[PDB]
């Protein structure tokens, strides 16, 4: 049978400080026991001063990653240029995912 | 586009009436008379055919009265496909209360949807109303005997006796001058063939050209029976009042 | 689907439709709703060009939408039972998903949303019908009347008229309805709802209909001899 | 005449007078101008109040970051045209990573207005548009009109008076045509060309309307105090 | 009357007048003509400069359907773009279900049922357009010419427009001078020389010239646009004729 | 008859244009924006006087930063109003923020144009929406069922419009207090009445940044009709 | 009057759209005729290519509807190949779910059916055409069968149609009179063929060229159409004699 | 839910219904009233799969009460009955069935007679001198099936069927924390507050 | 596109007529007399055969139709009208009735369905009515034999004799005084005959006119054997040669 999930491996992580925050993650991408890539990235420049990184199933992380880039471009089409702040992205991104409850994006999504 | 050929059939007048409805009533109004009388002990329905020709088989024929179940029964007046559409409709809905509910369908509960499929075609669709006016007649154990009218408007009302059709105006005064609230059955078979005798457009009443129902509970004990007049019957009771 | 906009804008700015649907109304039988201070009375004019009516059987004007709301009206009859039913029908969806009944206001608002909706959807006409909705909000006892009509537009009333020579009536209520001083008690109230369609009716014999709400679903239609006795002491009390 | 009732008619000349009365209200709209080089495209527009107490209509639209368009007309149609400019450009993106060529762009509109001229029930929609950008190619100018026929130009105007600045953009071609790498002299040529049709009224602060895509340059409009440079 | 206010409305003579009304829309465009020869098509078209302002050679009329056929129409150039968009579409239905190109009969009458069944209700307009078309197949070369009316045949030379009257007295002479055929490279030349001849019925406004050919052995059986040497040395054929 | 969606000679549409007329016989509304918050004024103008005044709803909140004022088929309105509320708190679920004043606006004019042969026929009713967001401050939209809306200091629609226009165009400047705004809207909205203005047959109400959206009670303009009456006396 | 706009009655039971769709049935000035031998049905029908720049292999007014079946048309261009495209589509479908080939008379009534339907239905107009349908039956043996803008539709055993159609029906008549058969009693194709020809000269009174003429013929288990060379062979026949 | 019982005597149906919902390994409520008041002689009492029980009663409450509405009349025990079985008849082939079994008691006002009617999940309707559905019924029905006669006393029907609430408390495993018992007869519906 | 006709073309006028019923029948008056008698063994119905050309083969073109092994229809006016509805006719004696209650319907059923269908074409979007009155002869088990009239409107009339079309008044009248309740089938036949000679103008004979009978089970024209209960069409067609051999003892 067909299983249309796989899991391509790596970690992420985000630390803030008073006026700064880093998004971190490392390059390698994975299937089973062999490497795919040294150097794939998944940590992303979405503009409006927001970072991203979808990991887990990468083809589910890049498309969120797609769609949420994507939906920055139009809510600046929509709201007259409106800088997206970041706790908007945020309750953005939980409707993108839950609009998936029951074929769910199998990803771990840190902005 | 099509637009042009649209004739609009439900639109309201300058003055606030239904063009197509007031029409149908206008058609209606040539039709063959139908009376519908209620009695203490219960109801008769009676109806002239339209000009019938000495070649027509009178027995095995079926117009103006119609069974919808085996309580209720309807008169009509109007073109006679539009109302089979309507009968045959009305006949599913009182199967569907009675497999719903166990129970036979109370008349009025009946009479408000043919009604109200009526008025529907008057609101919206674009289509012609039905060209039908019913004479219902009917017993439940709510109200017992009841009459109703229902016309293309989807307007129903309850009557102790009524006509529709042809020469309704002459036939309610006719009606009006010699019903009582007392009146038996027999007594309202004697005025319904009368008053027909009085308002029709032919020469004299014959059995050929009526169509005559009675719905009794003189069946035996507590039950109501149908009874559909054959020719022969309508012969005799033509004669029983001395019309002929 | 027959599609066609049937109520649509004139040069003038007129919804010509939805003006017609009023002459329907004007054409309707009387009706009134006068709030007394602790009751609404709803008064119906019946025409007497029909003798040989069976009354048990035959539709009443006023319909009750729930046990402690009423709605009367003027104009197509048929048209009515539409709107008593989907009235009747949001009445009880309303108690299972609230667990509360209606109140007069909202049960109006939505009949007046289904009549706007006939006036700008395609392949629809609009009613010909206005109507009176009163009753008592659950827990409350003030009383509440309003008005609805073909546009779509509802308001509340102190007293108010619908139907043929509802000017003529309205008139009368106009100067005799104290704002300051509503009908204290039920007799009050009928009688001077009776009053007001005495001036239009004819004979007050089986003419006119009468129905009294009170608070708590407290509905109750008078009988001939009842609303006779108001006719015959009204007479008495003109001739001076 | 009897010709006239809706899109789905020719008349006896062959003529769709639906189409034609929409052209018309382009013409009652305010004067827009289309503008280019080999390194930039420019669009410049007057805007339009209702009264002294009201703003001015908005007259220009971002469809991409390498694309846009000026307006003339009815502008919910403009509203509705941008829009769909903005899902294709935006398609283009996602299933191609490539960037709507101008010239598509153009074909697109042309058979989306087609559509509305053929069937019954619709109407033409009744806006013109200025389209500018800069794709693989260089800069662009297309104009649009909702007959479906959109035309590549080097300049041009549309709207009332149009005709000035379209008669100044011919006469002034060779000079504007090789302003490159010079994006506030390109914009002074459309502000000159615009000037062209402009009667008892005068280019204020609150009035002008300047949009400029280019080689280095995103699509970016400027309103208000940024204008007042070029007055 | 009024017969003429609805499409699909017959007269009384048996005609449909609003089909007729668009053929007036056809008459009032510019000229454009089709040429078959030995072994190909050619397709021309008269582009009127309105203005200065116009970008040289980048308003392109002639288009391609699928890699093998060639359309070009006079009239409303949007009704003429609907219908090559329709034309990819059955063409592109054909080669999947197929494989195989589509042949060009088997184009003319996907494009020639289209275009009857807006001759079929009155809540779709007729095509304001006359469409010359045409390419290589496995059966050789073929020209076609549809009109509004869903009418369409084969043709040894075709023309549409405002001079199409000039520009058929200059097809038939070349039918009659060249019995057993043209080649692809001269009837290039041919339709520059008669666009230049039918520019005399719209002789306001001056115009540019587009050419485009198929051909089995100058473009391998493809639709190719005609541009740079082959082109003006066209141009400079017809200019000497004029003279 | 003729399409819903045709187009005059002169280039408009006729059943929006028609609707344009239905507007003026309208009741009169009013706005004025000022840098302390929007002041929304209408006219109830009541048929009769056994109706019960203050069941008249010209004035609605759409959203704590939004309100709206109605002239026209005020029926019209209810669906116009249920699709901006519904907009507006589907923003802040979508965003977790207040959505614009401009694009709510632009919302409800979406709306507009989708009539054809969608509804029958355009909306027989122009909005006046007022509102704060903390991007652009006060602002005040004129809303139109021709699908177009336009920014105002100032703006009145109805039957006393055209007049009342040209003395908001006298009366406005860059500097009004909120009680300055609030006694203009009461003087000229009793300048283009047919009956005389008091507290049962006109309704004021503002939006400010602090207090959000606030419908006033007929106690309060009462005593502000009052203010008026002093002050116009007083030279 | 919109009652001559779409397939609604008169006030005296008409029809006018069908009717006016009759006379577009003229419009191409073009007479056709079917006869029927022993083993075969020939149809010939004019051709006339007024254009010198037509390629006049691509005009014609008779089609292959299946391997058995052959129809010419009576009418305009783009109707005449509309209803060509459909009776092509219903002959294959028929044979798909059915398991044996269409009869010609079974697509007769088919296709007129589809005309009657656009005489009851509004929104489509009728076809301006008139079919006519040819073959050998396995059953009923050679046939013809013809279809109108009406709906009607019968069998022949021998039929014309066009502007001077009844010329060459009495003609035809006047033959069968004299004969006192239904067909043609001739052997070969080919004399039947020549048998048409004749008798559509003597109807008309002109005379034809090989580009002048357009004929189909019918025969057990194939309908084809012939060449100009093959007409010009039959032209040759007729002449030495 | 779990529990319901119903018995019909010579004047009156009495139905006993458990007050426990319980939830996994918690007892979550002690006083549930697992009944609706379809019309004012007409009281259904349910037990079944957790959100159906009460979606469905509510459910059928709303049609009841619409229809009195509608008609100015209280339909029949018996024609309330026949709508309740043929929505679970309708039910029971659907994407997702009710799994809800419903006792149903009334007062028949124009026969004068107690009716009380058995239905369960798949639409099987049966008209009973007592009722009980799920496991109460193998204590219930044999216990009634000695002491129950067709002609007892209101008050008898409550002393037999206290008699079937401690045979349940003695014998059944879980602690369905007592029932809500109520009372259908010519005046309507009421409640006994102390069982 | 699409059918954008969703409204009534069949409407009220202000007299009350519906117009294009009205116009139907006058369609169906200018149409060639059809003719019905029913007998106490059986029922004839029949038609003159207007041929088109001479060249026509007037055998393929079948004014009177099977619609069950029990029921045969003829008409008078529009013949392409007729076509169809007797398509739709045989389809609906089975999808309506065989295919529920496994035997035919009763003559006065399927003529039910039959006036439905052309009712609906006087109420229905988009459509104008059928131009056609029909004449449905039948038998069944518990009526026996019966002749029906359908006309435009959908309206049906039971007959023991009528004409339809053309000379339909003086063919009526002509009926009156032949018509008794002994009549058998072959007496019926002789006056059907006689009356349609009226009504015919041209040629008169066995392939000029169209002429079928229901009577006795035909188990010739069955096709098998074996089942006692099935025992053959009632409905037979009379041929060219039957027809002749009656119009000589005329
Ligand atoms: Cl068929």
């Amino acid at each position: 049978q067909f299983n249309p999930y796989g899991d391509n491996g790596g970690t992420i992580l985000g630390i803030a400080g008073e006026d700064f925050a880093v998004l971190a993650g490392d390059t390698r991408n994975i299937t089973d026991y062999s490497i795919n890539s040294r150097y794939e990235p998944k940590v992303f420049d979405c503009g409006d001063n927001i970072v991203m990184s979808a990991n887990g199933f990468a083809a589910d992380g890049d498309a969120l990653v797609k769609r949420f880039k994507n939906s920055v471009k139009w809510y600046h089409f929509d709201h007259n240029d409106k800088k997206l702040s970041i706790n908007s992205a945020a309750r953005n991104i939980q409707h993108l995912l839950y609009g998936k409850r029951f074929f769910p994006y199998y990803v771990h999504t840190i902005i | 586009g099509s637009r042009r050929y649209d004739s609009r059939t439900t639109i309201f007048s300058p003055e606030g009436r239904l063009y197509q409805v007031e029409y149908a009533l206008e058609s209606i109004s040539h039709a063959g008379t139908a009376i519908g009388i209620m009695a203490s002990d219960g109801i008769v329905l009676a109806a002239e055919r339209k000009v019938t020709s000495t070649l027509l088989e009178q027995d095995t024929s079926t117009e103006k009265l119609y069974k919808l179940n085996d309580k209720i029964a309807v008169a009509v007046a109007g073109l006679t496909a539009d109302a089979e559409i309507l009968i045959n409709t009305a006949r599913i809905h009182a199967q569907n209360y009675l497999k719903t509910y166990n129970e036979d369908i109370p008349v009025e509960i009946l009479v408000r949807r043919l009604s109200d499929i009526k008025q529907g075609y008057t609101q919206h669709g674009g289509l012609r109303p039905f060209g039908v006016s019913f004479i219902y007649a009917g017993y439940d154990d709510r109200y017992g005997y009841q009459l109703y009218t229902s016309n293309p408007s989807g307007n129903y009302t309850g009557w102790k006796a009524i006509s529709v059709g042809a020469n309704t105006s002459a036939a309610q005064t006719l009606l009006q001058m010699d019903y009582k609230d007392d009146m038996k059955v027999d007594d309202a078979i004697e005025l319904a063939l009368k008053t027909l005798s009085k308002t029709t457009d032919s020469s004299a009443l014959t059995y050929d050209r009526l169509e005559f129902a009675t719905i009794r509970k003189g069946a035996n004990d507590g039950e109501v029976y149908q009874k559909i007049f054959k020719p022969q019957e309508i012969k005799d009771i033509l004669v029983k009042t001395g019309i002929t | 689907g027959y599609d066609r906009a049937l109520s649509i804008f004139s040069p003038d700015g007129h919804i010509f439709q939805v003006e017609y649907a009023l002459e329907a109304v004007k054409r309707g039988t009387c009706a009134v709703g006068v709030k007394g201070k602790n009751c609404v009375v709803l008064g119906c004019e019946r025409r007497s060009t029909l003798k040989l009516q069976d009354t048990r059987i035959t539709p009443s004007k006023v319909s009750k939408i729930d046990s402690h709301v009423v709605l009367s009206f003027s104009g197509l009859n048929a048209d009515s039972r539409i709107l008593i039913e989907k009235a009747r029908v949001e009445a009880q969806s309303h108690r299972l998903t609230l667990e509360d009944p209606v109140t007069v206001e909202y049960l109006t608002r939505y009949v007046a949303g289904v009549q706007q909706r006939y006036t700008q959807s395609g392949g629809v006409r609009p009613f010909g019908v206005s109507t009176l909705i009163a009753g008592f909000d659950p827990r409350d006892d003030e009383p509440k009347l309003y008005q609805t009509e073909p546009s779509g537009i509802y308001s509340s009333w102190s007293a108010q008229t619908i139907g043929r020579n509802s000017k003529t009536v309205r008139e009368f209520l106009e100067k005799n309805y104290d704002r300051k001083e509503p009908p204290a008690t039920v007799e009050e109230c009928v009688k001077l709802t009776v009053r007001s369609l005495l001036e239009v009716v004819q004979t007050g014999a089986k003419n006119i209909e009468i129905t009294v709400v009170k608070p708590d679903s407290d509905i109750v239609a008078l009988s001939s001899e009842e609303i006779n006795q108001y006719v015959t002491q009204i007479e008495q009390e003109k001739q001076e | 005449n009897n010709y006239d009732g809706d899109t789905v008619t020719f008349s006896p000349t062959g003529r769709l007078f639906q189409v034609e009365y929409a052209l018309e209200a382009i013409k009652q709209g305010s004067v827009t101008v289309g503008l280019r080089s080999n390194t930039h495209a420019v669009l410049v527009a007057l805007k339009r109040n209702a009264d002294e107490l009201s703003s001015y209509q908005k007259k220009i639209i971002k469809c991409d970051e390498h694309m846009g368009l000026s307006l003339a007309g009815l502008a919910p149609d403009a509203r509705v045209l941008s829009n769909y400019l903005r899902q294709q450009c935006n398609y283009s993106s996602l299933v191609f990573n490539r960037k709507l060529a101008v010239e598509r762009a153009g074909h697109l509109l042309c058979d989306k207005a087609q559509k509305n001229t053929q069937s019954y029930g619709g109407r033409p929609y009744g806006v013109g548009l200025l389209i500018i950008g800069y794709d693989k190619s260089g800069a662009h100018l297309l104009e649009f009109q909702p007959s479906g026929n959109v035309t590549e130009l080097y300049g041009t105007a549309i709207g009332a008076r149009s005709q000035g600045a379209k008669t100044y953009l011919e006469r002034t071609l060779d000079t504007f045509i090789k302003i490159d790498g010079n994006p506030d002299e390109l914009i002074k040529a459309g502000v000159e060309a615009i000037s062209q049709s402009l009667r008892d009224e005068s280019l204020t602060v609150d009035n002008l309307s300047i949009a400029i895509v280019g080689k280095d340059t995103p699509f970016t409009i400027y309103d208000g105090e940024a204008v007042a440079k070029y007055i | 009357t009024g017969y003429d206010l609805s499409n699909s409305v017959f007269s009384p003579d048996g005609r449909n007048f609003q089909v007729e009304y668009a053929v007036k829309a056809v008459e009032n465009g510019t000229t454009s003509i089709g040429i078959k020869c030995n072994d190909g098509v050619v397709f021309a078209v008269e582009k009127l400069i309105t203005s200065k302002l116009l970008v040289p050679q980048k308003n392109v009329k002639i288009q391609v359907v699928d890699r093998h056929i060639g359309c070009v129409y006079s009239g409303l150039i949007p009704d003429g773009r609907h219908l090559v968009n329709r034309g990819r579409e059955e063409a592109a239905s054909f080669k999947k279900l197929y494989k195989t190109p589509i042949p060009i009969p088997a184009f003319a009458d996907r494009l020639g049922q289209y275009v009857q069944a807006h001759t079929l209700y009155n809540s779709v307009r007729p095509f304001g357009v006359s469409t010359i078309f045409g390419g290589v197949d496995k059966n050789g070369a073929h020209l076609y010419m549809l009109e509004p009316s869903g009418s369409y045949w084969g043709y040894k030379g075709a023309a549409t427009g405002k001079g199409r009257q000039s520009a058929k007295a200059e097809l038939e002479k070349l039918v009659d001078h060249h019995p057993e055929g043209l080649s692809a490279r001269e009837a290039v030349k041919q339709a520059a020389k008669i666009i230049y001849l039918a520019h005399e019925d719209n002789k306001e406004k001056d115009f540019e010239l587009e050419i485009s050919w198929c051909s089995l052995s100058e473009t391998n059986g493809l639709h190719k646009f005609v541009k740079g040497d082959l082109l003006q040395e066209a141009i400079d054929f017809a200019q000497k004729e004029i003279n | 008859d003729r399409g819903v969606s045709t187009f005059s000679p002169e280039g408009r549409l006729f059943q929006v244009e028609y609707s344009l007329e239905a507007i003026k016989l309208g009741s009169t509304a009013i706005g004025i924006a000022t840098k302390e918050g929007v002041v929304l004024g209408v006219e109830k103008r009541a048929t009769s006087p056994l109706l019960e005044s203050d069941s008249i709803e010209k004035i609605v909140e759409i959203d704590r930063h939004i309100g709206c004022a109605m002239s026209g088929l005020t029926a019209d309105a209810r669906s116009m109003i249920e699709h901006a509320r519904t907009a507006a708190v589907t923003h802040n679920l979508y965003y977790d923020e207040d959505i614009n004043v401009e694009s709510l606006t632009q919302s409800v004019c979406d709306l507009a144009l989708r009539f054809g042969e969608l509804m029958s026929r355009p909306f027989g009713v122009a909005l006046l929406i007022a509102g704060h967001d903390a991007d652009d401050g006060y602002q005040l939209f004129h809303a139109e069922p021709s699908g177009t809306f336009y920014r105002y200091n100032a703006k009145a629609i109805g039957s006393g419009s055209e007049g009342a226009q040209a003395e908001l165009l006298n009366e406005w400047h860059s500097s009004l207090t909120l009680k300055e705004a609030e006694l203009l809207v009461l003087k000229i909205l009793k300048q283009v009445m047919e009956e005389k203005l008091d507290e049962n047959n006109a309704q004021l109400s503002c939006i400010t940044k602090q207090d959000g959206f606030k419908i006033y009670d007929n106690e309060k303009t009462a005593e502000l009709i009052k203010e008026l009456k002093e002050k116009e006396a007083a030279e | 009057g919109y009652d001559r706009h779409i397939t609604i009655f008169s006030p005296e039971g008409r029809l006018y759209q069908v009717e006016y769709a009759f006379k577009a049935t003229n419009q191409t000035n073009i007479n056709s005729l079917a006869v029927r031998g022993k083993d075969c049905t020939v149809v010939i029908s004019q051709k006339k290519v007024p254009d010198k720049l037509l390629d006049p292999t691509t005009v014609s007014y008779i089609f292959c509807i299946s391997r058995t079946i052959g129809m010419v048309v009576n009418g305009p261009i783009p109707d005449a190949r509309n209803a060509a495209l459909r009776a092509k589509a219903e002959a294959a479908e028929f044979r798909y779910k059915y398991g044996y080939d269409m009869p010609c008379d079974v697509l007769a009534k088919r296709m007129a059916n589809l005309s009657q339907i656009y005489t009851q239905r509004a929104y489509m107009r009728p076809l301006g055409v008139i079919l006519t349908f040819v073959s050998v039956d396995e059953e009923l043996g050679p046939s013809i069968y013809k279809t109108d803008p009406a709906g009607y539709y019968v069998g022949y055993k021998a039929t014309a149609t066009g502007p001077k159609q009844q010329e060459i029906t009495t003609n035809l008549e006047n033959h069968f009179k004299k004969s006192k058969i239904d067909h043609i009693n001739e052997e070969s194709w080919e004399k039947v063929v020549e048998f048409a020809i004749t008798h559509m000269i003597d109807a008309l009174g002109t005379e034809f060229s090989k580009n002048d003429l357009e004929v189909g013929v019918a025969t057990k288990d194939k309908f084809f159409t012939l060449s100009a060379e093959n007409i010009e062979e039959r032209l040759v026949a007729i002449a030495e004699q | 839910m779990d529990i319901i019982l119903g018995i019909r005597v010579q004047d009156s149906v009495i139905l006993a219904s458990s007050k426990a919902v319980t939830r996994g390994i918690s007892v979550l409520k002690d006083s549930d009233d697992k009944t609706r008041q379809l019309s004012p002689h007409t009281l259904m009492s349910f037990a079944g799969e957790a959100g159906d029980t009460v979606q469905f009663a509510e459910y059928i409450q709303a049609n009841i009460q619409l229809y009195s509405i509608r008609e100015d009349y209280e339909l029949s025990p018996q024609a309330v009955s026949s709508f309740v079985r043929q929505e679970l008849a309708k039910s029971i082939r659907s994407r997702r069935p009710y799994q809800v079994n419903v006792l149903i008691g009334g007062y028949d006002k124009k026969k004068n007679k107690p009716e009380l009617y058995q239905i369960d999940y798949l639409g099987t309707k049966v008209e009973l001198p007592y009722g009980a559905h799920g496991y109460s019924g193998f204590y219930t029905f044999s216990l009634l099936d000695h002491h129950y006669r067709p002609d007892m006393t209101t008050e008898e029907g409550l002393d037999l069927l206290k008699l079937c609430v401690q045979e349940l408390e003695k014998r059944m495993p879980m602690d369905f924390k007592g029932v809500i018992v109520k009372i259908v007869d010519k005046d309507g519906i009421r409640q006994v507050d102390d069982f | 596109m699409t059918d954008r006709y969703s409204f009534s073309l069949t409407t009220f006028s202000p007299s009350g007529k519906l117009g294009q019923i009205d116009y139907a029948l006058t369609a169906v008056k200018q149409g060639v007399t059809s003719l019905g008698i029913k007998a106490t063994n059986g029922v004839v119905i029949a038609t003159e055969k207007k041929s088109s050309s001479p060249l026509a083969m007037s055998e393929t073109l079948s004014k009177v139709s099977l619609l069950t092994p029990d029921i045969g229809a003829v008409y008078s006016g529009m013949g392409p009208d007729y076509r169809v509805l007797v398509d739709k006719s045989r389809k609906v004696a089975h999808t309506s009735y065989k295919r529920i209650y496994g035997e035919y319907p009763p003559t006065k059923l399927l003529v039910s369905e039959v006036a439905k269908i052309m009712q609906e074409a006087t109420q229905s979007g988009g459509v104008r009515p059928f131009g056609v009155s029909l004449l449905i002869a039948g038998h069944d088990e518990f009526n026996g034999f019966s002749l029906y009239q359908v006309d435009p409107s959908g309206s049906y009339f039971p007959w023991k004799a009528t004409a339809i079309g053309k000379g339909s008044v003086a063919a009526k009248t002509f009926l009156e005084k032949r018509w008794n309740d002994e009549l058998e089938l072959e007496d019926a036949i002789h006056i059907a005959l006689l009356t349609l000679k009226e009504s015919v103008e041209g040629e008169f004979n066995g392939d000029t006119i169209e002429l079928a009978i229901i009577g006795d089970e035909n188990p010739d024209l069955l096709g098998y054997t074996g089942i006692p209960t099935d025992k053959g069409p009632r409905f037979r067609k009379l041929t060219s040669q039957e027809i002749n051999d009656r119009l000589e003892a005329l």
